[PDB]
């Protein structure tokens, strides 16, 4: 579920982000594997150094990825679909992560556009995030 | 357990946070983000719009309490089991709050101070936040265990 | 998101409890008050002796809901959209407890029916008792 | 924390469970129902259907330690918090266990519990069981806190 006006916040959101998306894919990532030392297992092999291409050319891929389920928001599921695979199929994600990296980009915005996240929006956002990481976890079986 | 860089990034922050501010916008984003946790507060007043939760008086003259216990932590990081003894009666024994809605507080705190120092509050002292609020969540949520 | 291999066998499930769904409701939600004494503050004023009337009549209603989202299986959240809004918009029901309701369920099932409740019959009715949970939390507005 | 009463519906249920196949059970169910549980057991082999889980020879000899374990939470119901203090640093230190996988196997004995003793699994013996791998989970996830 996501009403008309939780659609109309997180349009503004990424319509305000515009290009800055991969760079704020690439903070989210870092703070993620910083504040939840956890997360690392899934990525082994990462250079981790501040600023690696590594994480800045996943963070891209991330970004990106949430730009698209933001332009589809009326159909998250049909724009992930194939994400959906590698994530619960392949990779066999924790759930509970997905809640961490979409609190993690929660904060980017808010360390960037203090005046952007009003608490509706904030509201609107978390509810997207949410649904992006349900669409992620959607097929185990 | 605590480094003394985790102490002087959660000292520095901590130094600069007006506890009747941020605690109200705490408090507010709480009742906002996740609205069944306004049941707890009914009788706080009107809270059927963000604009009415954002400006009710009793919110924030609460969330300004909230932040204050903050500061207990701050102040007794080595002891914070023991500080929140009370409190954990209270929110447990009393309230009946599940403690996954400390945790969802915690995230909040979090957003707020990222909101309000921006480039400062640091991936590092994001990690030093975070560990904080879970130590407080787990002291809360002590005596159901 | 569930697969036509779930909708099968959560089908035969209720097939298999057919006109007993209503007192297995009421066995559910007494184990739910007793071993989760949180849940009673939502029922202040309930008769919770066993076997009450109050106990009774909630729980044919709980079933009832539920049996009616198994033969709407393909689209749960209009079969339930009114209780929805009793949930989330007047009750507040905090979202932790639509699990433990559900894992009561799924220990009344086991209770009565063990042969029924393979592994895979596990899976698919945790699955849709989830979805259930969903549904009743969807609209925080 | 236990009432003597909660000590005898513990005790006479434990008296009759077969480690070994209530053991496989749970386990089994466990990487059936929440198949992200998979990827901490990836050496254990063929894990592609539910036939091939229940069937593993590994899954069913891991599945009986981990009951043992609980046997050991039986005999040590004053001191579970002591007993589980080893384990607790292999499941967050070096496994990196989320405590909320502790609560999902916790919820899947009680059902294997239900499914085996039926009548005799009655709502106040399930809120013994129920507290039991509560205070089980906990005392696995101290080494986070
Ligand atoms: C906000 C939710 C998420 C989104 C939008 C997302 C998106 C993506 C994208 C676009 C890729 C690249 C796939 C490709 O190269 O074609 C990817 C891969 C991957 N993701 Fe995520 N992801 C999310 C959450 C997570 C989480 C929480 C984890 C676990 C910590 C995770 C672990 C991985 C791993 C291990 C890969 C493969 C990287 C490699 O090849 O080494 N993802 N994801
Ligand atoms: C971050 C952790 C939390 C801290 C440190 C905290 C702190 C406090 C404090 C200082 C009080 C006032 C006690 C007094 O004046 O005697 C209080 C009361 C209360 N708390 Fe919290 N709180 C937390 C989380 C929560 C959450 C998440 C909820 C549920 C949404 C909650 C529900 C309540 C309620 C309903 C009261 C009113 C009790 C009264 O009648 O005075 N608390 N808490
Ligand atoms: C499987 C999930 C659930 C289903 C299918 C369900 C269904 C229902 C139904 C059919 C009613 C009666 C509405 C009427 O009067 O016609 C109801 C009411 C109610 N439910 Fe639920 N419910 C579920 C979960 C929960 C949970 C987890 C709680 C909280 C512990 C809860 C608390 C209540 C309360 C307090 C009422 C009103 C009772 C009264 O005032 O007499 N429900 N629900
Ligand atoms: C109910 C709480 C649990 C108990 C009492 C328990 C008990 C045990 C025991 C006794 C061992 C053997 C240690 C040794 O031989 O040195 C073990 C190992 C292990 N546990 Fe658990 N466990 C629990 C929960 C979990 C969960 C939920 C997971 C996965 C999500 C998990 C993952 C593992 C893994 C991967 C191993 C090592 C297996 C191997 O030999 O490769 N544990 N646990």
């Amino acid at each position: 579920v996501l009403s008309a006006n939780d659609k109309s916040n997180v349009k503004a959101v990424f319509a305000k982000i515009g290009g800055q998306a991969g760079d704020l894919g690439g903070e989210a990532l870092e703070r993620l594997f910083i504040t939840y030392p956890q997360t690392k297992t899934y990525f082994p092999h990462f250079d981790l150094s501040h600023g690696s291409a590594q994480i800045k050319g996943h963070g891209k891929k991330v970004a990106e990825a949430l730009v698209e389920a933001a332009n589809h928001i009326d159909d998250i599921a049909g724009a992930l679909s194939k994400l959906s695979d590698l994530h619960a199929q392949k990779l066999r994600v924790d759930p509970v992560n997905f809640k961490l990296l979409g609190h993690c980009f929660l904060v980017v915005v808010a360390v960037h556009f203090p005046s952007l996240l009003t608490p509706e929006v904030h509201a609107s956002l978390d509810k997207f995030v949410l649904a992006v990481g349900t669409v992620l976890t959607a097929k185990y079986r | 357990h605590w480094s003394a860089e985790e102490k002087q990034l959660i000292t520095s922050i901590w130094g600069k946070v007006n506890v009747a501010d941020c605690g109200a916008e705490a408090l507010a984003r709480l009742l906002i983000v996740y609205p069944w946790t306004q049941r707890f507060f009914s009788s706080f007043g009107n809270l059927s719009s963000a604009t009415a939760i954002s400006g009710n008086p009793n919110v924030k003259a609460h969330g300004k309490k909230v932040l204050t216990s903050f500061g207990d932590a701050v102040k007794n990081l080595d002891n914070i089991k023991g500080t929140f003894a009370q409190l954990s009666e209270l929110h447990c024994d009393k309230l009946h709050v599940d403690p996954e809605n400390f945790r969802l507080l915690g995230d909040i705190l979090v957003i707020i101070l990222a909101a309000h120092f921006g480039k400062d509050f640091t991936p590092e002292c994001q990690a030093a936040w975070q560990k904080l609020v879970r130590v407080v969540a787990h002291a809360l949520a002590r005596k159901y265990h």
